[PDB]
Parts: C-alpha cells; structure tokens; sequence
C-alpha cells in the first residue's frame, strides 16, 4: 500500500482499517492510494 | 498496461515540474501533466482544462501532480503507478 | 505499399475536435505538404518541406503519418505506404474534412 | 487487437514474407510461423516446436502463422490479432 | 538520470536462455562496449564503436537499452539513463552471468 | 466469421448453433475468427 | 512523393 | 569539489 504522498489476508474496508474516510485502487490478489476518477 | 500508451513522449529536457500551475486557469491545486505535449492543466474536479485538452488533442495519458498516477482517458482507468 | 504492417497497433483515436486538413507546421507554420501523427495527432511538414514530422518521429518513435494532400500513410520503420482496414476512420474523417 | 508485447515487434523486411519458406531447423513445409522480431520461420508445436524453441533462446514474443495469418503471444498464451498481409 | 521514463513499458521479460554479458555486436562482430535491447534482446555495440545499437532504435524503435560494460539503461527518446525497479530483474541477470553475484 | 484461408462469412444473438451454419472448430456488428486452440 | 513522411 | 565524489567519461548512452 502506497500513500499519496509517495511513501510505503481475506476482506474489505479491513485493510483501509490498518492505515478512513479517503479510498484506493489496484488492479482479490496475493501481492495504491488516488483520488478516484482521474483526468 | 493500455494501449494508448503508443502515444506517450520522452520527459523534456527542462524536465517535470509537479508546482507547475494550470495553463488556463492558473490553478495551483490538482494539477496534471500531457504525456504527449507537456502541457499542465487541472483536473476534473477543479476547472476541467486537462478534460478539454484531451477534447482538443486526443492525448490519452496525464499524470497527476499530486499522487504521480497515469490515467488513461479512452481507458477510463489508471495505468500504472510509476513515478519521478 | 504494404497491405498490413506491425505499427498499425500505435495508431490512436481522432480527436474529439476532429482533424484540419488546412493546419500549419506546429515547427515551422508552414501550409505546404504537411503530415498528421496518427499516435498524438499533431500537424507537422514532410520530408520535402522542412522535415519536422520526421524530426517528431526520431523523438516520439511514432511510426504511423498521414498526408494531408493524398491521404496516403506513411510508416517510417516499414518504409513504405500502409493500406488496411485500421486507416479507413482516419483516411474518412479526413477526407470529409477535406471534401465534404 | 493489443497486448503489451507488441513493443519487441520489428519492420516486414524489405524482401518481404515468403509464406512457403520452409521450417529453419527441420525444413518441413507443413505449419510454419514468422518471428515478428527478427522474422526467422520455424515450425509450430504440433510439428517439432523449432519455434517454441526459438522464444525460448531469443524471448521474441510474437509470432505469426503460415496457414491462418494469425498472431500468437507467448507470454500472453494468446492469439492477439488477426490483421493480415 | 532519470528515476523513470514514459518508455519503460516497452522492456520485455528477460528471455528464457538468459543474457550472454561477452556476446559480440550482431552486425559488426566486435567484443568492445555491446548493449542488449531490452524489448527483443538483440546484442550491438554503441556509438563510440560502430552504433549499431543506435542503428538498431532508428530501424526498430526499441527506446531501451542495457550497457554489458557497466550494467546502466538509456531511453533512446529521452536522451538520458534511466534507473528503476522495472530494470531491476535485467541487471540482476546480467550482474550473475557478468560476476556470479546478484 | 473469417474462414483459415482468409474468405469472410456473413443470424445470432455460447452454443455450436454458430459453428452450425457455417464443422468438426474455432472461438453486434463484430467480427469471429477460424484458427487452432494453441499458436505457436 | 515517392517517399513519405 | 564533486571531483573526490557527476560519475567518472560516461557521456551519451547507447
Ligand atoms: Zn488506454
Ligand atoms: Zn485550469
Ligand atoms: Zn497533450
Ligand atoms: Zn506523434
Ligand atoms: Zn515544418
Ligand atoms: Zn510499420
Ligand atoms: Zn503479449
Ligand atoms: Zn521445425
Ligand atoms: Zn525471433
Ligand atoms: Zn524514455
Ligand atoms: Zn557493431
Ligand atoms: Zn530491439
């Protein structure tokens, strides 16, 4: 997971829980934080 | 990977500059640089000059100069997340 | 003339705006022989002229160009004319610039 | 009509493709290919794989057929296009 | 030097063979400063000896290439090196068969 | 619907029905296309 | 023209 | 001055 600011198992808001109000995207994976609709 | 990515141009001699403001407007707040020209224009969600000049152009990727991210116009999505 | 190359790929929609057959030299502003990029979609003069799409083509890596006085297209690693079914829109779009 | 390999495809030479070119290893005429890279012909894998052996040794991704003018991507284990000369 | 570069999306994955750091120019035979294209892995030399290389981008348009002296990447449009994690995998390879190390 | 020899075939709108009217085999306006399971 | 672009 | 540390006769790539 990667910050907007540039810095660095199985569901769902769980995983923004660790980091809520602002969302991400990338692409379920085994392996990015935006701004939404881009342009 | 998109395949609009054709399009694309080398980074300018002068180089990126993410404090760079809108070419329309003046803007300072989220600004986005043309992979094809170079030029710096706002986002949607401010004046929408990078919206019109992908009207204009047809240039498909920017990048925005707040979170370094590539977004495709005709592919409606971000590309990849690699950065200067 | 070649009737399919491996650069028929990087061609990329025509802009929204559409195209003008009667565009200057984004260079040199010239308004004899120019090509349009069938990748970025900017106007720059042939060979002949001044040469600036072939200079956009050594810094773009572009391949695909129109003419805006034949509508014939031109692929600069194949050297030579392009004719298939992937030029049609843009051959059409001009040409109805163009004509009518 | 677009996978991200297509990047490693190289100009037709000016000699042109010669569909009837025999296979480059084994000299069969039957199911041949051309390397879009550096347009070598080599047989496909239901023949003896001089193909496949040749992405193995080169990395040269796409390939075009003989019979059906039909364009395979290894890496993408698919066929990509069907535009045709 | 760039830390990126709008043509790092035209690598391809490093072949199946592997990189041959001594491999001679394809055109002119020659041992002294070869670079390998990191879109179709063809090996030539540079434009301080008889730029095949540079032959080899005008004829193929393949904007990235690998030194086997130094192990460095040059964007052909760009006009500059460039560094990044997408060139990481193929300096890996080319320092093990170069060295033996990573 | 184009044929391996390059002839194009001109009825629908994920069954043989398809493979009935142009058999023993290859998978709007848009256009199919007849080639073998695995290239290369 | 023979030769394009 | 940078000298003793750009980065020793590099020049134009490829
Ligand atoms: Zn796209
Ligand atoms: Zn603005
Ligand atoms: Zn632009
Ligand atoms: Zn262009
Ligand atoms: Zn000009
Ligand atoms: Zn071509
Ligand atoms: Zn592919
Ligand atoms: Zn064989
Ligand atoms: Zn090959
Ligand atoms: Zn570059
Ligand atoms: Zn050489
Ligand atoms: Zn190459």
């Amino acid at each position: 997971v990667k910050t907007l600011t540039g810095k660095t198992p199985s569901t769902i808001e769980n995983v923004k829980a660790k980091i809520q109000q602002r969302l991400i995207f990338a692409g379920i994976q085994k392996e990015l934080v935006l701004r939404l609709r881009g342009g | 990977w998109c395949p609009h990515l054709v399009a694309v141009c080398p980074i300018p001699a002068a180089g990126l500059d993410v404090t760079q403001p809108c070419g329309d407007c003046g803007t300072i707040q989220e600004n986005w640089v043309c992979l094809s020209c170079y030029q710096v224009y706002c986002g949607r969600y401010i004046n929408g000059h990078m919206l019109q000049h992908h009207g204009n152009s047809g240039h498909p990727l920017v990048l925005s100069y707040i979170d370094l991210s590539a977004w495709c116009y005709y592919c409606q999505a971000y590309v990849h997340h690699q950065a200067l």
